[PDB]
């Protein structure tokens, strides 16, 4: 990605191979490659737009927007 | 449906329940077994010898597996 | 769906308040953001465009207390996603010179009718404070103030439950009076009187503007529709103001004089060159607005409300609400 | 110069003579049969055990707490090990600490190893026991044995696979519970406990059976893995939902009550609680109010500020009522609320003020009347007992317990009056009918021979009396037997009248009865802090209802005003139970939403009303306080009545001739708090 | 096992007039004092040319909350020339001048003053000089058993209402305290 | 003048 | 001014040591947490939030009272529950019991 290169776009098993952590070829890692789940990757983006960007379950950005009361009230109808 | 739902947020992919319930049972032959998945170490775990006389599966208490006696 | 406080005052208490603030990027909207997110509650302030204006208000609470949003103007799908929770709705937005894609009817009076309308789409507010200025009906110059005076009664007839506050001119930290004077005194041949040389006002202290706006906003069951006027402390004639800011920025006071000619003369090119294809420079102290407002004056109505009614007049224009000066 | 385990005040029955025992070295004096186990105790040396409660007998079962006895053999179980004048004791010899490792490894052998999802690790004797007197590394490779978990009702899940064997489960579902449902069933290591026939068990004290099984196999199934122990702090508390004012100690973290736990207090309760209090705290959380609410004409509820709600109420209540202004004190109140609310009232001039279930008749006030007066502790010195129009199984559920306790100790003849009802302890039913008590406060039904043949009887009448419109007829038959049977004298006072709430005993020690009959059919403005006022039905058409209370599930819906209040785990007010002593609770959590303590919201709405209290702190409360009675604030000491039942009776005809109707049902829907929760509810539905 | 020697001798050539406790562990050897002698105590020491000590390591204080004399401070000085370590340890109350020993070893002033505003024990001669370690102005004595572990006052945040500002704490997620302890 | 009992009653209950 | 009240924690009612009886202390009755909105977790603004029960234990209760008194603030002592000793018997368990009535 000639314009816009940035680390951590590089997948796990070549983050390893890169680092000199295990001299296994990314190919080899991705023989492995847990089956049954797992998340492609996706660069830590961080800058573009919240929703690209994350939050937690009780900001406001969050779609979420959970409530922490631990208890309920008594709500007649 | 309510534990997933509190910790949860996606409800897009299957949640873990869903998963340990979509692997079918063991079907062993004895009466005992022991559960951590196939190395001692490195994959945790620790033995959790679980007993299999009841006609129904019987969970492992971690990574339920549901382990049950093949015959009578 | 009354709130509640949830917390004992200080940062990190919840006590219920989510706030939208329209226009908290400058001078009031800076001072205001700060006493609300230290009474503690949740504030959503759009910027129109930057990454950075914002920035400064980004620290005055606890996490996730105060929300930049997104590009707030000329479109009713993002007022709406940005008004998407709150709880109360504070609007400031407004110029003091027109722009040539902008202009001070265009500005004011529409944008204030927008978020009239997009408060009525989500109705589930409760206080919408709208912030105008000391300006009457289009009984006065300055055609801001005519705007100004119609968006506030489409603002009172859209929301018959709202409160308009009318602030007299803001003197404070940063302001467009008392900077401008000691800027174009340090640099050079020393500052003009417009219109007579004593013109009557009622300058206020914006930390007490800014106190009054919190105590309307709470102001538990006793003015739910209001619209009313914040005055000073005493009377300053300009000519007084400004003996007031050169004893305090220790210089020797000149003045200028043959004003209303020289103000209309050397202030009306700048409009008709600005409706003429490219940004022009910003009216340092040449303002049309301000030429007309210190040719017609302007104190106190005395008649409908004042801080006495709200809570007491400011401390004094003398001791601390000038003591910014002394950076000469 | 060596003070026991934890202070234990030893008896010496006969303290003209008593043993001594070298215990390591330096000498201690024992009583005369006391185990090897309490003289290492008094000595101050503290022994392993699994299998030993001081609450239940005595079974060489873990085989733990060996020491070594020189003038013996070589091992000695410290249990039941009676002790001998001058045995030379030793408990950390070499020979102790090897028999110790061993006993250990074998437990830790045939263990389960699931330690760090079990609960009760961080809190498990076995646990404890391992690391600080066995060994450290283990040798053993071989398969395990494991069973199947087990049901008990939604009280009390069982991982069966780490029973020990130790029969602490067993000895107490026999001993103290009553039912005997748990057994010790199998051969060998292949050993379970459990119920035979997949049955449930539908008694109390289970919650004492999760208490005692040491090993975190028997675990309270609501409390199933929300916190370990080291994570929530105790705050030491009393119970309200009993009469008995149980010693408790509630676990919080946060503002969330995660659970409940006894604490020792030899004297009220030894160490158990009732099933009923140790689940009651979900609900607590569960429902709740937290605003207060003025009800809108079209029959709903808006949410209003304090200043509103209280001018309105204090407008209307100066507005209309001369002298119709009634106030109903709640069912789980403190000393402090009744008098604040007696005092707002009787400034107010009008007065029709009463407590929850004190009854509408004359109710007279001699504190040796209506308080149990042979203390809980005593009871366990009866020979025979006399229970009228009393189910103390379902009712004082740690009376009940303490009755048993004395049955079991030393066969006391128990003879029951009142409706049909399933004791566990061999009783005897005399009838049904107050016809009945006439009779043995007479000659008939030789029963009463019994008591005059008889060492230190008990006649427990139980306050569900005191509703009934003929309340002095039965207690000067009461007065009659126990003058004829020698039954109140000096050495012993054996008169007790029981008490099925918290708020009761104040109430009436305050004089909380009703100056009238038909109070709420005649009011217009009636005050409430407790529900259920008959079937909330008396109040007519056009009252004020104004419900300053918490947790609001009954009543509400046919309350005109509503004030939230503090509930009994955030406050701290004072308590007394049945044997008269009085107890303070401590707050724990934080009060929910807005609401405010009760004595505050009363002063507050009386200087809004105009005329106020002279008093605005809970030390001027207490004071006033001990104006009118002073024990309440002579708190943590039960001061006895030394004055007899000279009542003067006006009925003087008969008992009204009809039957003892019963007093309170399900043991889990009463109590709001319980009620509007929930885990009694499932409790309600299955275990019964 | 280390200095069994120097110990000795200064025990028994001592004035015994002032030593109220002596322990000779193999932890470190303790001269317990009275408060009154300290500066005799230790000029005896520095000098005598046997038992010369010249070098001061530490002024450390001790807090217990539950004595009549509720702080103990500790003098760890070593003999350079005779390999040897000793601790005199002293008692000392609430408000109690204790004499000062920046005279002979001119390295106390800053552990004195540590110990003046860490803890609240005074001194009476010079080194009692201002506050070292804790900023400035400050309510209590941050290292007793009481200065809670968050401090009374302690928020310090920006304020453009004027510059900064101290104002009281309400921190979030407050000082959760686990207890592990273990009844035998 | 509202005797400051009540004007503290009003506000949170910890006082 | 704050009230505390000095006590002594009471056996735990889950195992049977003794390691920790018998140990007065000083609690500050404090309880005004809240939940912070953002995540979950309970905030609090008392200074004395948990230094009582943290590092505040005792010797006995007279230094806990003498000490609350030097502070100043107002305290108000508890009780202590000790545990009876009586006597047991393992003969008592193997009673007899009379003869058929
Ligand atoms: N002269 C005075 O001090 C005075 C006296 C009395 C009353 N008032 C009133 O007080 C209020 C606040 O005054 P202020 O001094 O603080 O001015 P201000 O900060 O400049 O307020 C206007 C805000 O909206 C932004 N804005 C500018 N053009 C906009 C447009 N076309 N659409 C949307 N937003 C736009 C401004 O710049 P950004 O785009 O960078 O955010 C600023 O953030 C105004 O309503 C004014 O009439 C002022
Ligand atoms: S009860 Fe549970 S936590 Fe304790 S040692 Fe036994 S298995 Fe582990
Ligand atoms: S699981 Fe409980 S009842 Fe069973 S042997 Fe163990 S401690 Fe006893
Ligand atoms: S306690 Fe003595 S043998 Fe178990
Ligand atoms: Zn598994």
């Amino acid at each position: 990605e000639k314009s816009r290169y940035n680390a951590s776009q590089v997948p796990p098993e070549w983050h390893g191979w890169l680092h000199f952590i295990t001299d296994h070829t990314g190919d080899e890692l991705l023989l492995l490659k847990p089956k049954r789940y797992g998340v492609e990757h996706k660069e830590n983006l961080s800058g573009e737009g919240e929703q690209y960007i994350y939050h937690s379950k009780g900001h406001a950005l969050n779609p979420g927007q959970r409530d922490w009361t631990r208890y309920q009230p008594w709500e007649s109808k | 449906s309510n534990h997933t739902a509190k910790w949860m947020q996606d409800t897009s992919k299957k949640s873990p329940m869903e998963l340990i319930n979509e692997v079918p049972p063991i079907k062993v032959e004895g009466r005992i077994v022991a559960c951590e998945g196939d190395t001692n170490p490195a994959l945790g775990h620790p033995i959790e010898f679980i007993c299999l006389d009841l006609p129904e599966p019987a969970v492992c208490k971690y990574c339920g597996l549901r382990y049950v006696q093949d015959h009578h | 769906g009354h709130l509640v406080r949830k917390g004992t005052g200080g940062r990190s208490s919840v006590s219920g308040i989510i706030a939208t603030v329209f226009g908290a990027t400058g001078f009031l909207g800076r001072y205001v953001v700060q006493q609300l997110a230290k009474m503690g509650s949740q504030v959503l302030v759009p910027f129109r465009g930057s990454e950075d204006c914002p920035r400064h208000l980004k620290l005055m609470g606890d996490l996730g207390q105060i929300v930049p949003m997104k590009y707030n103007p000329r479109d009713e799908s993002s007022v709406k996603a940005v008004m998407a929770k709150a709880n109360v709705v504070i609007n400031l937005i407004g110029r003091d010179y027109e722009t040539r894609n902008y202009s001070f009817e265009e500005v004011h009076y529409h944008m204030a009718e927008n978020l009239a309308k997009i408060s009525r789409e989500h109705g589930g507010i409760l206080r919408f404070i709208q912030v105008s200025c000391l300006g009457a009906s289009p009984s006065s110059p300055s055609r801001m103030l005519r705007a100004k005076a119609a968006a506030e009664e489409v603002v009172l007839r859209e929301l018959p439950e709202a409160t308009i506050l009318k602030p007299a001119v803001m003197i404070g930290t940063e302001d467009r009076i008392l900077n401008p004077w000691a800027h174009f005194a340090k640099k050079y041949g020393f500052i003009p009187l417009f219109g007579n040389g004593s013109t009557k006002i009622q300058p206020v202290y914006v930390v007490d503007v800014a106190a009054a706006l919190t105590t309307v906003l709470k102001d538990d069951g006793t003015s739910m529709g209001k619209t009313y006027e914040l005055g000073g402390p005493e009377i300053f004639t300009v000519h007084d103001l400004a003996e007031l800011m050169y004893e305090t920025i220790r210089e020797w006071p000149r003045y200028v004089k043959v004003p209303f000619p020289i103000a209309k003369a050397l202030a009306t090119p700048r409009e008709i060159l600005l409706n003429k294809p490219f940004p022009l420079p910003t009216p340092e102290i040449l303002n049309l607005d301000k030429i007309q407002a210190l040719t017609t004056d302007t104190i106190v109505s005395e008649n409908a409300l004042t801080f006495n009614d709200l809570g007491i007049i400011p401390h004094k224009l003398k001791g601390y609400p000038v003591e910014f000066l002394i950076s000469y | 110069p060596r003070s026991p385990l934890a202070g234990a005040r030893v008896h010496f029955a006969n303290p003209d003579d008593a043993i001594e025992v070298f215990v390591d070295g330096y000498p201690v004096k024992i009583p005369k049969g006391m185990t090897v186990l309490q003289a290492c105790e008094v000595a101050g040396v503290d022994i392993p055990r699994f299998c030993y409660h001081s609450r239940l007998s005595i079974a060489g079962n873990c085989r733990m707490c060996l020491v070594e006895v020189e003038k013996s053999p070589k091992p000695v179980a410290s249990c039941a090990m009676p002790a001998l004048p001058g045995m030379k004791i030793k408990t950390d010899t070499p020979v102790a600490k090897k028999a110790r490792e061993g006993v250990m490894e074998f437990l830790l052998m045939n263990h389960p190893l699931d330690c760090p999802i079990c609960d009760q690790g961080g809190e498990c004797d076995l646990q404890d026991q391992s690391m600080a007197f066995g060994s450290d590394r283990g040798r053993f490779t071989e398969v395990k044995r494991s069973v199947v978990d087990k049901n008990l009702g939604p009280l009390v899940k069982t991982v069966m696979t780490r029973c020990i064997q130790c029969t602490r489960c067993v000895r107490f579902a026999t001993e103290v519970a009553g039912v005997q449902d748990l057994g010790m069933l199998g051969r060998g290591s292949g050993e379970e406990i459990g119920t035979y026939v997949e049955k449930l068990l539908t008694s109390e004290l289970s919650g004492n059976v999760i208490d005692i099984c040491p090993v975190g196999a028997l675990t309270s199934k609501p409390f199933a893995f929300k916190a370990r122990n080291w994570e929530l702090k105790g705050t030491e508390t009393i119970d309200v939902t009993d009469a008995v004012g149980s010693n408790i100690r509630i676990d919080s973290r946060g503002p969330e009550v995660m659970r409940i736990v006894p604490r020792l207090n030899e004297d009220i309760n030894e160490e158990w609680i009732s099933d009923k209090t140790r689940f009651c705290y979900d609900g607590l959380k569960r429902q709740r109010l937290n605003d207060p609410m003025i009800r809108g004409p079209d029959g709903r509820f808006k949410a209003v500020n304090w200043r509103d709600a209280l001018s309105v109420i204090a407008d209307i209540a100066h507005q209309v009522k001369p002298e119709e202004i009634v106030g109903v004190a709640g069912k789980l109140s403190d000393a402090e609320s009744m008098i604040a609310l007696k005092d707002f009232l009787n400034r107010m001039g009008s007065n029709d003020v009463w407590g929850e279930g004190i009854g509408v008749n004359t109710n007279a006030d001699f504190r040796s009347g209506y308080i149990m007066n042979t203390s809980i502790a005593g009871l366990e010195k009866a020979d025979v007992f006399l229970l009228v129009g009393t189910q103390p199984r379902v009712e004082a559920a740690m009376v009940n317990a303490r009755i048993r306790k004395t049955v079991r100790s030393n066969q006391a003849k128990v003879g029951y009056i009142g409706p049909a009802t399933d004791f566990n302890y061999d009783h005897k039913h005399l009838g049904t009918d107050p016809q009945t008590l006439v009779e043995i406060a007479e000659g008939r039904h030789p029963f009463f021979k019994t008591l005059s043949d008889a060492k230190n009887p008990v006649i427990i009448v139980g306050a569900g009396v005191f509703e009934r419109k003929d309340q002095d007829a039965i207690f000067a038959a009461v007065e009659t037997i126990a003058q004829k049977a020698n039954v109140v004298r000096p050495d012993w006072n054996g008169l007790n009248v029981l008490l099925l709430h918290a708020a009761q005993a104040a109430a009436l020690d305050l004089g909380l009865v009703p100056q009238s009959e038909k109070s709420l059919e005649s009011a217009k403005f009636v005050y409430l802090m407790g529900a259920d006022d008959v079937n909330l039905d008396k109040i007519p058409d056009d009252a004020f209802v104004v419900y300053q209370g918490h947790h609001g599930d009954k009543s509400v819906y046919r309350a005109n005003v509503i004030l939230p209040t503090a509930a009994f785990s955030e406050k701290e007010g004072t308590y007394q139970n049945t044997e008269g002593c009085t107890q303070q609770t401590l707050p724990a959590v934080p009060t929910v939403g807005d609401s405010r303590d009760d004595w505050k919201i009363i002063r507050a709405l009386s200087e809004v009303a105009g005329v106020r209290l002279p008093y605005d702190t809970i030390g001027a409360v207490r004071a006033r306080i001990r104006n009118v009675a002073p024990n309440l604030v002579n708190v943590d000491e039960r001061e006895p009545a030394t004055l007899p039942s000279s009542l003067r009776p006006s009925f003087t005809q008969k008992v009204d001739t009809t039957p003892f109707g019963t007093v309170i049902e399900n043991f889990y829907m009463t109590d709001a708090i319980t009620r509007a929760s929930k885990i009694m509810a499932q409790c309600s539905a299955t275990l019964l | 096992m280390d200095n069994q020697s120097i110990f000795k001798y200064s025990w028994e050539t001592l004035p015994k007039k002032w030593v109220k406790k002596m322990e000779r562990s193999e932890h470190g050897n303790r001269f317990d004092t009275k408060t009154d002698y300290l500066f005799q105590l230790l000029c005896f020491l520095k000098l005598h040319t046997y038992t010369r000590v010249q070098v001061l390591i530490d002024i450390c204080g001790v807090d217990y909350p539950s004595r009549k004399r509720r702080f103990e401070v500790v003098y760890n000085l070593l003999s350079t020339r005779y390999n040897s370590r000793i601790r005199v340890q002293t008692s000392a109350d609430e408000v109690t001048r204790i004499s000062s020993v920046v005279s002979l070893f001119p390295s106390a002033g800053w552990w004195e003053r540590e110990v003046w505003d860490m803890f609240g024990v005074s001194s009476i001669n010079h080194p009692d000089l201002r506050r070292i370690l804790t900023d400035y102005g400050f309510e209590g004595h941050p290292l007793r058993k009481d200065f809670p572990l968050s401090g009374y006052v302690e928020v310090r945040y920006d304020d453009p209402e004027k510059r900064v500002v101290s104002e009281p704490i309400e921190m979030t997620q407050e000082f959760r305290y686990f207890d592990f302890a273990s009844p035998w | 003048a509202i005797s400051p009992f009540l004007k503290n009653f009003y506000s949170s209950n910890y006082f | 001014r704050r009230r505390v009240v000095i006590y002594s924690p009471a056996r735990t009612a889950s195992q049977q040591g003794s390691g920790k009886v018998g140990r007065w202390k000083i609690n500050f009755l404090s309880t005004q947490k809240w939940e912070n909105p953002l995540m979950g977790w309970t905030s609090t603004g008392d200074p004395y939030a948990h230094v009582g029960d943290s590092a505040l234990t005792f010797d006995s209760a007279e230094a806990a009272k003498a000490f609350a008194e030097k502070h100043g603030w107002e305290y108000s002592v508890k009780k202590r529950h000790t545990p009876l000793l009586k006597v047991k018997s393992y003969a008592d368990n193997f009673k007899w019991k009379g003869f058929p009535k």
